[PDB]
């Protein structure tokens, strides 16, 4: 679904 | 970095300050926060009325780093729940993320791309107001290169993955011109050498071809089955479970599309798919199978051919029991469709024991779908004045028992149907 950007 | 661990209330005192760098040290800020896996401050950071000044940076030509920072906080807010990704649409941020995908900066750009499949990714309706704003035209232009290999690897990634969500949901699913504006670059990353683009580019397919036969024939003219049947016999199974899923969507259609499965030499596959070690592998596997025992005799040949019945009769030997369901529903479709010398090569395999010692399952449907196939195996025996051989086979292996026992079973059709071949050939 959705995919979150991490450090 | 001094922009580490702020407070919401220092990235509001930064972002109201309209001075351009404090604003950009402020999202950048913001952007760090919404970046922790540890409960992200969405919330907080929406409360605030954050969201309208990121999408006004997200238009500042002249200072690409706050489009960027802005571009990254307003993904990881869309990233969230429905209620989340509502707010950030609800701010304007879809046209703006167009715009933007035509940035000359290309991590400026992959952002957009990752904020629009989030946004896409909610559901139906903000995929279609996606598309609806102008979206597939950039997107895809972003990807008319000759060689894809020249563009950066997780650039592509994210560019295949949005694609992907654009074509994803149902109830409604994606509008025909735009499948039909995607479908080609889709193909085009479908034969892609990298195992992530392939696995998404597999999913986008599958997604495609869930729906009416039109649907699955748009996909089919394509001429992916082949590279659909290649990418099934891959070893990486993240490739493996969305091309077996979209195999098992395209033989639900019409019995040429299947044909055309065939044809490409899926059931050459099924050998392993049937034993793989992965439970919904299996279960998908023997799915499909189903749908191919549903069509001719001549594609139930075929499988016979290719030696799968033996691999039928293990799965309904051995196997999840939901893996076992869908073989008692590939055993009855095959039983009802196929010829007299099928079903008898089909007892000949061995399907009689495995078959019975299904029928003491705590599931109603299993034992309908059992006795529908025992019922068409007794006529094909009936056929041949074999029901006394094939009577005997089920009394030796216990099957008799409990065949009787299902007659006080409360269902109705199911003590109804046990009471008929009780009567009918047991005497």
């Amino acid at each position: 679904r959705k995919r979150q950007k991490l450090m | 970095q001094g922009t580490v661990n702020w407070s919401v209330e220092d990235i509001v005192k930064g972002i109201n300050s309209n001075n351009l760098e404090s604003q950009l040290q402020a999202t950048q800020a913001a952007r760090k926060l919404l970046s922790r896996e540890k409960q992200p401050p969405i919330d907080n950071i929406i409360r605030a009325g954050l969201i309208p000044k990121f999408v006004s940076f997200l238009g500042k030509t002249d200072c690409s780093p706050i489009q960027f920072e802005s571009a990254w906080a307003l993904t990881n807010i869309a990233s969230g729940t429905s209620e989340q990704t509502k707010a950030v649409v609800d701010g304007g941020a879809i046209p703006a993320f167009i715009s933007l995908l035509a940035s000359p900066h290309a991590h400026i750009s992959e952002q957009a791309v990752w904020a629009l499949g989030n946004i896409a990714g909610d559901g139906s309706a903000f995929r279609d107001l996606v598309i609806k704003h102008g979206a597939i035209d950039p997107l895809l232009a972003l990807l008319a290169v000759p060689d894809l290999s020249t563009l950066a690897c997780g650039y592509l990634r994210n560019l295949t993955w949005t694609l992907s969500n654009l074509c994803r949901n149902k109830n409604p699913a994606p509008p025909l011109d735009a499948v039909e504006q995607i479908l080609p670059t889709l193909v085009r990353l479908l034969h892609h050498n990298d195992p992530e683009v392939l696995a998404d580019s597999c999913w986008a397919i599958s997604y495609l071809t869930d729906g009416p036969n039109e649907r699955i024939e748009m996909v089919v003219k394509k001429g992916v089955v082949p590279q659909l049947v290649k990418l099934l016999g891959a070893t990486e199974l993240p490739i493996v479970t969305p091309a077996l899923r979209a195999i098992g969507n395209i033989v639900t259609g019409t019995d040429e599309q299947t044909q055309k499965v065939i044809d490409a030499g899926a059931l050459a596959v099924f050998p392993s798919l049937l034993t793989n070690p992965k439970t919904n592998i299996q279960k998908e596997a023997t799915w499909t199978m189903s749908n191919i025992t549903a069509g001719r005799q001549d594609q139930i040949q075929q499988v016979v051919n290719h030696g799968l019945v033996p691999f039928l009769v293990g799965v309904l030997s051995k196997a999840d029991f939901k893996t076992q369901k869908e073989a008692a529903w590939a055993i009855t479709n095959y039983t009802s469709g196929g010829t007299v010398e099928q079903i008898v090569y089909l007892v000949h395999c061995g399907i009689i024991e495995p078959l019975m010692n299904l029928l003491s399952a705590k599931d109603t449907k299993i034992i309908q779908v059992i006795l529908d196939a025992i019922s068409n195996i007794f006529q094909a025996a009936e056929k041949l004045g074999e029901t006394e051989k094939l009577s005997i086979m089920i009394e030796e292996c216990g099957g008799l028992d409990k065949i009787e026992a299902l007659q006080r079973h409360e269902n109705e059709s199911v003590y109804k149907a046990s009471l008929n071949l009780i009567e009918k050939y047991f005497s």
